């Protein structure tokens, strides 16, 4: 349950405005991470149309690019920074590309929407 | 001798198709209403019963409906005959099947190329008449390029009443093209095209050459 | 003195038999009074046969006369026991069978009650020495006499010859008796367990080689195939009539408020009787026309006490439809509650229940008083209210059929009343099943009795409910399952406005897989319900932790058969 | 003669019925499989002389994983001083593993132990499946509901019975089993029900049981007597009847199918001092043919 | 002597198939399941219906159809030649829906619009998806063998028929169309030459 376990540690409540709110990665909302999820939902797509064990070159340069995505989501929104920071997302990224398997890209969509589920669970 | 027609082509999405269905995907997203898949594929689908409802509709209001109806077994006779009927001791087979229509594997191809997603993501709102505020709505739809290829079969239980049947399922689809398929329709959404490929008696010796629905 | 026997009865139940204080009150003055007047008629029978001049000479006089006595083989215990009273009852087939369920029960009592009358009538005894009657079971103490015996051989074969010439198989009666010692009864010896365990033994023996070799050989010769059967207890044998019933079961149709035992009437009953439901003038007419007709009063009348609860024949609406009535509803799935309930170790508390210090015939007396008028009486009043047909009872087997919701509403209710009349020392293993209307009555009757079955498993103290997988306790039912999951859902759906029934398939949809992702989907699905946050967190808990998920698991099968469209 | 063990491993739910459609049974009786015997050798246009004068078969017994189970004998089990409800748990009981089988036919078995044994057991489970007809609604009519119960065998679980006969009656008896594979078992053999593999083989162990002599006898099949056996062997003996009826099956009977002649027989796992050997009741009355019940004895020595 | 044809395939169900049961936990129109494995199944009861009411309406009680299916009225009784076995979830859908994640069943969910206040009625039905396939297991019995020719003809045109018709659910709304695929057909008893027998 280390989704779980991430989400958790950093949850956290606007105390300091006095009115009650649960803040997750310092204001990330689904909408900082539409385009992300998005785009790894079209990677996901791509993978099961395909039947292969490992991945093929178009899903490798698409993960490549996904790369370039969280980096660049990470720039523009601090939340998504944060939540990309603490969730070690795209450190497993590099490990899907360095493993190069269906299953362990598998793995990691649902590593990720457990992420996502359990953030919205919090909220 | 039992003759089974076989009607087989392409639907053709003109506008943002959303037939909605529940729903389950990797990294669910904010949109409280996506579209219906084949789990299979996980492409979009259009379910055989939208198009026979949306189709049944539009005939029996061509044809007139009985004032203060409240079952679809008070309709016409020609559209019970044509689709089927439930009514207590009068039950009519329904001559005419609609299966449901897989997403294509032209359209699939073609959306593999250009990088494209078979799915798209439409941001609406509402403006509130009270306090003029835009409540944002997001509604999942099939992209416009989209077909989908659909069959239907037609049951000759009657022969003479064949011809007379196709002019009935020709008006209905003539109506489903102006009309639009299951969606928000009225806001743009569903608009369709049938494109036939072929009208062919798949079983029996009746012939349905000379027989033409578009 | 019959009447009387009723009158004591209905005074003189509650009256303790001893009034010293520091002797225990456990025996009821009615219970004492009962088993002395028994007693005296017995050992009055005896000396009779024996041709006693002097009462006092023979057992008063040097007073080691009356420890002779009391060593004397004075007395008999005999049992009856009725084979086939549930496969006549539950293996029926057709829409006339969930109406002739409890008239076919009823008549299987009735015809019980007529059999030990008869046994009494011959030794000409009271009901006194009747000590109990239940679930086709009766156990009686007679006199040692040579002429008791003879009645009791004469009785056996004429019970067992009209037995097979009415029913062929499907219902027999066997009796054992065993001769009894003054001391057995009081239990100075200790052999009153040993006693009743013996002729238990007895009973069970007559029962393995239940038929002779003519019998036997009149059963296999059969002269013609009978080319119809009816519709229900599917007999060829017996002349079927027009409609496809039998004689008999066109009789049981017949009588679904005195029972009266006259020469006519509606069902064969032994001794050449007929039983027919009549009226009461109606019956004091037939009692005046026929002499020597019995007459029952359900709860010269000779009361007899079974439920008879069922909510069908309180309406005149209900009473055309006697479980079709309770199918019906306006909101909840219209299905059926069986429930098949049992007195776990019942044989074990009757003999190892009472210490031996306490064992004595009136102690065994008023403690199967107790049962029976807890299971006749008190049940009725326990499911006042309820959409529910009892048609069996005596705690040994019980048969509750109704509306589920309500037949688990009250199988909670009567553990909580068998919990207070008890006091303890007495559990019961139940079995509740939800059957659609027409489904077969032996296969509701079968499989709710697996599911009793598998509640007896371990401790008895169980509940078996729905499938095999849901059985808990009554504690873990009645308040973790129903008061402390389903009635927050119930809450938090009803403020909905679809009532749920979409939310819910997908909660169990995602409670059947063990799946981690699963769990994070459930937590997903959970937040987007919007629920409260504290409930919200409940069920996620629940979720987690095995042995709460089985019984959210149940709250939101219950909940979704509580609300079906 | 020869013994030989046939193990049936059911590839689809089976409907053995007793007395009505509803009603599924987990086992048949001999009677059921004679039958169905005949009928084989009649389909085949094989003789019947084999079967009808040699063949021995049992009932069909459950088995599972490394356990063939027996009929629970009915002797007079002592049970414990204490409790009554022992013996309650021995009724319950029904089927004993052929290594306890000894065990409890010498008693040293308690009744938490008998419930043990019983829920040992681990034969499928059963199930009422409901169809419909529709033929009534093409002329103008409504659909008609019906169930049929149905069994669904454990995976490494199935039924099996022990037969005795000569080497050409077991010859028979393996072709004919060949063929009733695929023929089926059952009461909807023509709906799906009782699809099934057999597969015969001669058994050390179970030759070695039946070769066991003891004092008592026990029924393994469901059993009957004429007169002059009749008249001895129900002397001091504890058995079970059971009532075998039945309708015909068969096209050329009559113009319409008609029940058979009620029957009674001595249920499997009955306790005889003195033994006896069944015979072939006709249970027809006025028919082309005369339909064959069942009745020989399969007898298994014991010691209580 | 007795010949039994013993027909050995696959179905593939080319969209959702609903083959619902009116007695696993609470289901909106649950299909049947095994009672063991708790598998979706198709029932032979199923299959013969919907066969024998194919070729009631293209041969139209008739002969051929008692011949085949059985029947039982007065002057006819007619042992039914097809035994038609359940159709078991193939273990080779078993390991290819375990793969990708996917149940075997789905959820369909369905409206109503009322004709007379346009208002939709919700509704679920269970549907095995498109991608099973179910063993399926026919027995023929040539108890004539003039005949049979004339049998798998009529057998060849039911499955037709079925093919381009729909098995049990709603068809007429696009539920339960199917595929057959005769992977062997084999005479296991008997002598009867079944090679150039082929259905399809």
């Amino acid at each position: 349950n280390f989704a779980r376990k991430v989400v958790e540690e950093n949850k956290r409540v606007k105390d300091n405005r006095g009115r009650q709110e649960i803040v997750l990665f310092n204001g990330l909302t689904t909408s900082k991470l539409r385009n992300l999820l998005e785009l790894i939902n079209h990677v996901y797509t791509k993978v099961y149309n395909s039947d292969d064990t490992t991945l093929s070159e178009d899903v490798r340069d698409e993960l490549e690019y996904l790369k370039v995505k969280f980096a660049y989501e990470s720039g523009r929104e601090p939340a998504v920074r944060t939540f990309i920071e603490k969730t070690y997302v795209d450190k497993l990224v590099d490990v899907v590309l360095k493993k190069n398997t269906k299953k362990i890209f598998l793995d990691y969509c649902k590593y990720f929407e457990a992420l996502v589920a359990y953030a919205k669970f919090y909220r | 001798m039992y003759s089974k027609i076989r009607i087989v082509g392409k639907i053709d999405v003109l506008t943002g198709l959303h037939i909605g269905g529940g729903g389950e995907t990797s990294m669910i997203g904010a949109i409280a209403s996506p579209v219906v898949r084949d789990p299979y594929s996980r492409l979009p689908i259009i379910p055989g019963s939208s198009i026979k409802g949306k189709m049944r509709s539009l005939l029996a209001k061509h044809i007139g409906l009985i004032p203060g109806q409240k079952m679809h077994n008070q309709d016409a006779p020609e559209i019970l005959r044509l689709f089927g009927s439930s009514q207590k001791g009068a039950i009519q087979s329904s001559r005419l099947q609609i299966s449901d229509a897989f997403f294509s594997k032209a359209s699939q191809e073609e959306f593999d190329k250009k990088d494209l997603a078979y799915t798209e993501t439409k941001f609406e709102n509402t403006i509130s008449r009270l306090t003029a505020v835009a409540n944002p709505r997001q509604i999942e739809r099939v992209t416009r390029g989209a077909s989908f290829d659909f069959h239907i079969i037609y049951n000759v239980e009657n022969i003479n009443e064949v011809m007379a049947d196709f002019e009935n399922i020709k008006t209905a689809i003539h109506l489903l093209e102006n009309d639009y398929l299951g969606g928000g329709g009225t806001r743009g959404n569903g608009r369709i095209r049938f494109v036939i490929d072929s009208i062919d008696t798949v079983v029996g010796d009746f012939d349905s050459s000379n027989l033409s629905i578009k | 003195f019959s009447s009387l026997l009723q009158w004591t009865e209905s005074l003189w139940s509650y009256i303790p038999s001893s009034t010293d204080t520091n002797q225990v009150m456990d025996v009821s003055l009615y219970d004492h009074s009962k088993i002395t007047c028994a007693i005296a008629s017995c050992i009055y029978d005896y000396l009779t046969e024996m041709n006693c001049v002097n009462y006092r000479k023979e057992l008063f006089s040097p007073y080691e006369k009356t420890k002779q006595f009391y060593q004397e083989d004075v007395f008999l215990l005999v049992s009856l026991d009725m084979s086939g009273i549930q496969d006549f009852i539950y293996n029926i087939s057709g829409s006339k069978a969930l109406k002739s369920l409890r008239s076919r029960s009823f008549y299987l009592e009735t015809m019980l009650e007529s059999l030990v009358d008869d046994l009494l009538s011959d030794l000409e005894l009271s009901r006194a020495n009747l000590l109990y009657t239940g679930g086709g079971h009766a156990y009686l103490l007679l006199p040692n006499t040579e002429r008791a015996r003879d009645v009791l051989a004469s009785f056996e074969g004429e019970m067992k010859e009209w037995f097979i010439k009415i029913f062929k198989t499907d219902l027999s009666v066997a009796i054992a008796y065993k001769a009894c010692t003054g001391e057995d009864l009081m239990n100075s010896n200790g052999t009153y367990s040993d006693l009743w365990q013996t002729v238990s033994r007895k009973l069970s023996d007559k029962k393995a080689h239940k038929y002779s070799l003519n019998e036997i050989k009149l059963f296999n010769s059969t002269i013609h195939a009978g080319t119809q059967e009816c519709k229900e207890c599917l007999r060829s044998d017996i002349d079927i009539s027009e409609d496809s019933l039998c004689k008999i079961c066109e009789g049981i149709i017949a009588i679904s408020s005195f029972f009266v035992v006259s020469p006519e009437g509606k069902v064969p009953l032994p001794r050449n009787r007929y039983l027919s439901v009549e009226n009461q003038d109606g019956a004091e007419r037939k009692i005046k026309m026929n002499k020597e007709t019995r007459i029952y009063s359900k709860n010269l009348v000779t009361n007899l006490w079974m439920c008879d609860y069922d909510f069908s024949t309180l309406n005149p609406e209900t009473k055309k439809q006697g479980i079709a009535s309770y199918v019906n509803r306006e909101v909840g799935i219209p299905r059926l509650g069986v429930l098949r309930a049992d007195i776990d170790n019942l044989g074990t508390t009757f003999i190892k229940g009472i210490p031996e210090q306490y064992r004595s015939i009136s102690r065994t007396a008023t403690l199967s008083r107790q049962l029976s008028m807890f299971f006749k009486f008190e049940l009725s009043n326990i499911l006042k209210g309820a959409r529910i047909s009892v048609i069996y009872s005596g705690g040994d087997d019980l048969f509750l059929i109704g509306a589920w919701d309500d037949v688990i509403s009250k199988a909670l209710v009567l553990r909580k009343a068998f919990t207070r009349f008890s006091a303890g020392k007495l559990t019961f293993s139940a079995g509740i099943g939800m059957y659609p209307v027409k489904y077969p009555i032996s296969k509701m009757a079968s499989e709710t009795g697996v599911l009793e079955d598998l509640a007896k498993r371990g401790e008895k103290n169980q509940v078996a409910l729905w499938n095999d997988s849901k059985v808990f306790g009554w504690s873990q039912l009645e308040e973790q399952i129903l008061k402390e999951k389903m009635i927050p859902l119930q809450e938090a759906l009803t403020n909905s406005q679809e009532h749920g029934k979409s939310f819910l398939y997908k909660m169990l949809e995602l409670l059947r897989n063990e799946d981690q992702i699963n769990i994070a989907r459930l937590a997903y699905l959970l937040a987007r319900s919007s629920l409260s946050e504290e409930l919200t967190q409940s069920i996620f808990a629940w979720s987690q932790n095995k042995q709460q998920k089985v019984e959210l698991i149940t709250a939101i099968e219950y909940l979704v058969y509580q609300i079906r469209e | 003669l020869v013994v030989k063990l046939v193990k049936l491993t059911f590839k689809s739910p089976v409907h053995f019925g007793m007395k009505r459609l509803s009603d599924s049974n987990h086992t048949i009786a001999a009677d059921t499989l004679f039958s169905a015997l005949i009928i084989e050798a009649l389909q085949q246009q094989l003789e019947l002389s084999h079967l009808l004068n040699n063949l021995v078969i049992t009932d069909l017994f459950p088995y599972n994983k490394t356990s063939y189970f027996l009929p629970k004998p009915l002797i007079r089990i002592e049970g414990k001083k204490g409790d009554e409800s022992g013996y309650k748990a021995f009724k319950k009981l029904t089927y004993i593993p052929v290594e306890n089988y000894s065990e409890y036919l010498r008693g040293e078995i308690d009744s938490l132990e008998a419930s043990k044994i019983a829920e040992s057991l681990n034969l499928g489970k059963a199930s009422l499946s409901t169809k419909v007809s529709l033929q009534a609604v093409d002329h103008n009519g409504e659909s008609e509901p019906y169930s049929v119960g149905n069994f669904t065998f454990y995976p490494e679980s199935g039924l099996y019975f022990l037969a005795k006969g000569n080497a050409d009656t077991i010859g028979q008896l393996e072709i004919l089993m060949h063929a009733l594979q695929y023929s089926g078992i059952g009461g909807k053999r023509s709906a799906g029900y009782g699809q099934f593999r057999c597969t015969i083989e001669d058994s050390g162990k179970f030759d070695s049981l039946l070769s066991q002599t003891g004092n008592i006898a026990i029924l393994l099949s469901s059993a009957m007597a004429s007169d002059e056996e009749l008249v001895d062997c129900l002397e001091d003996a504890r058995y079970l009847l059971k009532k075998r009826t039945g309708f015909v099956q068969s096209k050329t009977y009559a113009d319409q199918l008609v029940k058979k002649k009620d029957f009674y027989a001595f249920s499997a796992g009955s306790t005889f001092y003195q033994k006896f050997n069944g015979k072939i009741f006709d249970v027809s009355d006025n028919g082309r043919h005369s339909v064959y019940r069942y009745a020989k004895a399969f007898w298994l020595e014991g010691k209580i």
